[PDB]
């Protein structure tokens, strides 16, 4: 009841949360290729989407951490390669793709015996700020002949994508699970808007249910508490 | 109050509120024509009808003036656009009428549709809902602003109350709010203008059942630039 | 050749630990931050703006959720008892959840400050009358009648003032845990002919400068 | 005896991480760097030099790849429409790939600046005529005729000027995504007797001082 | 759209790319001697050759990194010796060669359990700058009696050679794979030349195909876009 | 409580790496170096005879 530093933009967002988990099993239907591509979704952490949508324009750095173990939490002598694929460059499709070798896609080479890999991603957007809400269409052309599902879409907020794989020509000997933690650093928020009222239905648009609800209606009557 | 060939009559002694404390300025950057001749006058949208059953109205900027005004001829011929707006919402009522209008400006007003059923699978809203022109569009679910965003907290945006008992006009001046210094005109709607009933219209029977909502607006510092298409 | 002992808790990964790490792109120069008119640096700025208070948290139907915002005053009831706004505790569930302050208080555990609640009468211009707003501190129970409510912290509200009446509640804490404000009919709703006999009033509420929050907690329904 | 905790992400090998390491030969003194006249410190220096623009990107035969560089003007067509230079987007595939600017833009993802495109008429000295170059901004479509093209950004080019005509395009960005420049027959190719009735003109293109590139990406065909 | 540091010589080249992989199998036809010699080739990284050939004269330091694991990416308790053999000194031929003991050939002794070995190689050329293009012949003599395949050859750009082996008198117990990453540090480029047009056919000369191609010919006609 | 990441190439043993290590006898004081007439500091001195 004295210090106000607790309610700053920084201390409100800055906190490393589990943002996505990569699964590289020994044998299964999920990832039979021993690799996976994870596009950076801030909405990986549950409460984070309703949080950042309090504002319209935002800007931040992000610190990623990779806690890797077996599904039992056992650490095994396995070498991992975490590759960052910038918005421009294309994502790898096969395990022997030339995307794993391309230098302009920075890679991290760690071991599970080594403490979780930690890197920092700068503000990637070509715009001056991120933008969770776009009332319009990305293209600046008369193209209006297709199914306009581009409404609300803003491909300028693309932060790139990480690419996790087991190093080596041959498949890994151990079943692995790589967990990804994102932490927002230097943050600035701009235009304030009311906080989400109804449940989120989709990922790229603020659509809501056909049946609207309410925050709470405890009072059975206005008179009595 | 006359600016150019347009002459409107309103009170010049009200509570004029500027959006987020910032007047519309000219862009003095590198992202790049500054017309204030026949693009400076007042544009007066057709009157809407404040009614008992009314849910609310919204208008999308700068889409509202895309085809309607000379302002539009510069917005449809230039691939770049930048401008502020002077919004003046006034309704004419009698001392025997009631009501309360919340006039607000929410930048990046993305409209959402619905999806009921055991399996939710919806499309994306049409142009008429997305960019309703100067006619505007009536809210479907006002309590959540057709976007799952509660109107209960709308006052965090540039707002003014219209209490037929107290007020008669609401004036909002909005500066060019965007993540880019220059953007498109026919593609990106920088903001939407919300005019929503919080306290509904009421009157004893025999009175004029419709109170006229009149919107008079003019672009304060329009700067289109770009090149001629 | 430089002596160094590795002190306990080395390779630990603490989520809240504020350190610096290697840049994934050490030559990439982000597009310079231009100016964007509205900015927020402290959430208290939002906590200090007035937001509609759903005192009428009774209806639940999807086509009647707009009734929540305003509560009615009518010629029907005379010198009775209008409505008892929920206890002065913006964090707890109830009417205060309609406010931005309330939703923000849901993102923290401890808070302390003073709150402003302005009431907005939206009847006809020809309509007049007197309402009695009175705040009773925590511990003490809800006053049984108006006269007894008058002997405490109270505010006489006449409709010579359209909305300007605004209650300032002294203090809010965390461990009747919190005090409650009640609105009373001091005088019956009086109108001339041709004037509606029922009117609705909107409650707006914010926090004062001295309001703060402390311990953070992410408690959101979705997702 | 000096407290030190090993923070997360220790033994990681990040390729872009800029650190220093032990020297493999710590006594070897490299031959001192003398002077070599041409030097480059920023790739933009290369981006600002004029390089032949293959506007005539039509032939494909190995013995006709030299036709790419120049496009023809002849007495044949009158007041018609010469050639539409690809959109102002030096990065995208097409004619701009013949430029050094284009090949460099292939090594980056984002770019923004102004570009200069000087056209060089190589007909006879006795040959004259007027061409109409006009740049139309993105979004807007290609002008249907010359007169309509004239009402926009346009440049009248007479052959009283051999090459000095040069179009300056305002701005280029990344997300008709980009604007296109078209060259028009304002006037038919006119020559005396003994003068060839067909002439070719070379397009040269560079970037201005205000041109920059940002995010790097290695996209080369070979190897 | 403001900072120009992105397009500098340094930030254009400085990036650790996979430049070569050493294979030391348990039993096979490749390396039955449990050792290998890797001459430093900048053209190990694919896109790097077309990159550096934008200029004619260049000068740089190079930071090498050695990511070593089994072909499954498993880390094993094995001791490795990375030896640098300068341009002058001769390369080792046998596993028991006296080249492994010669001090003037600096050696690195790491473990796979230890993070990738990292060393830095200074500018080795006896000339004032490297030279990807030599329009002539190295020797300064009238010798013109042999098959002059010395055209384009410039043995002054020799950067030396690394020598990877499994430490010990007896053959290693584990199958190993050593990957080498080179990162250019302090760089200066001199004479600019046009960027490669056709595919590379050979390693020490800019020869090209008997059938020439083109950058791109999308336009079916000059008139229409 | 002091942040430190161990950068690649830690426990490597490079022969040419010029570092300092613990003294095996940290109190032993070697017999002070007297003067000896001929001395060589650079091999070029020999290269010039």
């Amino acid at each position: 009841s004295h210090s106000t530093a607790e309610t700053t933009l920084d201390s409100f967002f800055s906190r490393a949360g589990l943002v996505g988990e990569i699964d590289l099993p020994l044998e299964g239907t999920t990832n039979p290729n021993g690799y996976a591509n994870w596009d950076i979704d801030i909405t990986g952490y549950a409460q984070m989407r309703r949080k950042v949508e309090l504002f319209t324009y935002m800007r931040f750095d992000a610190e990623f951490t990779f806690v890797a173990c077996t599904p039992t939490g056992e650490v095994v002598p396995q070498l991992l390669q975490y590759m960052f694929v910038p918005p421009g460059a294309p994502k790898p499709d096969s395990r022997e793709s030339l995307a794993w070798q391309t230098a302009t896609n920075p890679s991290v080479f760690v071991k599970l015996s080594d403490p979780p890999a930690q890197v920092s991603v700068p503000f990637m957007s070509p715009a001056s700020a991120y933008q969770w809400f776009y009332d319009g269409y990305p293209t600046f052309g008369e193209h209006k002949q297709e199914k306009d599902l581009e409404y609300g879409a803003c491909p300028n907020n693309m932060m790139g994508t990480f690419s996790v794989r087991t190093v080596g020509t041959s498949k890994s000997k151990y079943p692995l699970v790589v967990r990804i933690y994102m932490r927002m650093k230097h943050v600035r928020a701009w235009i304030p808007r009311p906080m989400r009222n109804q449940n989120y239905l989709f990922k790229a648009n603020p659509n809501y249910a056909g049946n609207s609800i309410k925050p709470t209606g405890a009072s059975r009557t206005a008179i009595t508490t | 109050l006359t600016i150019g060939n347009s002459t409107i009559t309103t009170q010049e002694a009200a509570n004029i509120i500027v959006g987020y404390g910032e007047w519309p300025s000219y862009c003095s950057d590198s992202d790049a024509t500054r017309p204030d001749v026949s693009v400076n006058r007042f544009y007066t949208l057709d009157t809407k009808l404040w009614e008992k059953s009314s849910k609310g109205w919204y208008w999308k900027f700068p889409d509202v003036l895309t085809e309607t005004g000379v302002f539009g001829q510069n917005a449809q011929f230039h691939y770049l656009y930048r401008s502020g707006f002077c919004i003046h919402v006034q309704c004419n009522a009698s001392k025997f009428h009631q009501g309360a209008l919340l006039v607000a400006v929410l930048p990046e007003y993305v409209i959402g549709t619905v999806a009921g059923g055991t399996g939710t699978e919806d499309s994306h809203p049409p142009y008429k809902q997305t960019q309703p022109g100067a006619d505007g569009f009536e809210l479907q679910h006002p309590y959540v602003l057709d976007a799952g965003i509660p109107i209960s907290q709308l006052t965090v945006c540039p707002h003014q109350w219209i209490n037929l008992r107290t007020n008669n006009c609401a004036t909002i001046i909005v500066p060019y709010i965007n993540a880019l210094p220059f953007d498109s005109a026919l593609n990106h709607c920088n903001f939407g203008l919300l005019v929503v009933p919080i306290s509904p219209l009421d009157y004893d029977q025999g009175a004029t059942p419709v109170i006229p909502i009149t919107i008079t607006l003019a672009p304060m510092c329009s700067e289109f630039a770009g090149l001629r298409q | 050749g430089f002596p160094t002992e590795l002190k306990p808790g080395t390779n630990q990964f603490l989520t809240t630990d504020d350190g610096v790490s290697a840049p994934i792109l050490p030559n990439f120069h982000p597009t310079p931050c231009i100016h964007i008119p509205g900015e927020v640096r402290n959430l208290l700025e939002l906590c200090q703006v007035e937001t509609i208070l759903e005192v009428n948290n009774v209806p639940t139907n999807a086509t009647s959720l707009m009734e929540r915002l305003r509560f009615p005053v009518s010629a029907q009831a005379g010198k009775g008892e209008l409505c008892a706004v929920f206890r002065a505790d913006p964090g707890r569930s109830g009417p205060w959840q309609s406010t931005l302050l309330g939703q923000l208080c849901g993102y923290y555990t401890q808070w302390s400050g003073s709150l402003e609640v302005t009431f907005m009468f939206t009847g006809s211009f020809m309509a007049t009358g007197k309402m009695l707003i009175a705040y009773t501190p925590p511990g003490g129970p809800l006053p049984k009648d108006r006269a007894t409510a008058m002997l405490g912290t109270h505010v006489i509200w006449d409709f010579g003032l359209q909305s300007s009446v605004t209650l300032v509640i002294p203090w809010i804490s965390n461990t009747y845990t919190t005090g409650l404000v009640s609105i009373w009919y001091q005088t019956n709703y009086v109108v001339p002919i041709g004037a509606p006999n029922t009117a609705y009033i909107i409650a707006l509420a914010a926090a004062q400068k001295n309001f703060t929050m402390q311990l953070c907690k992410d408690a959101s329904d979705i997702l």
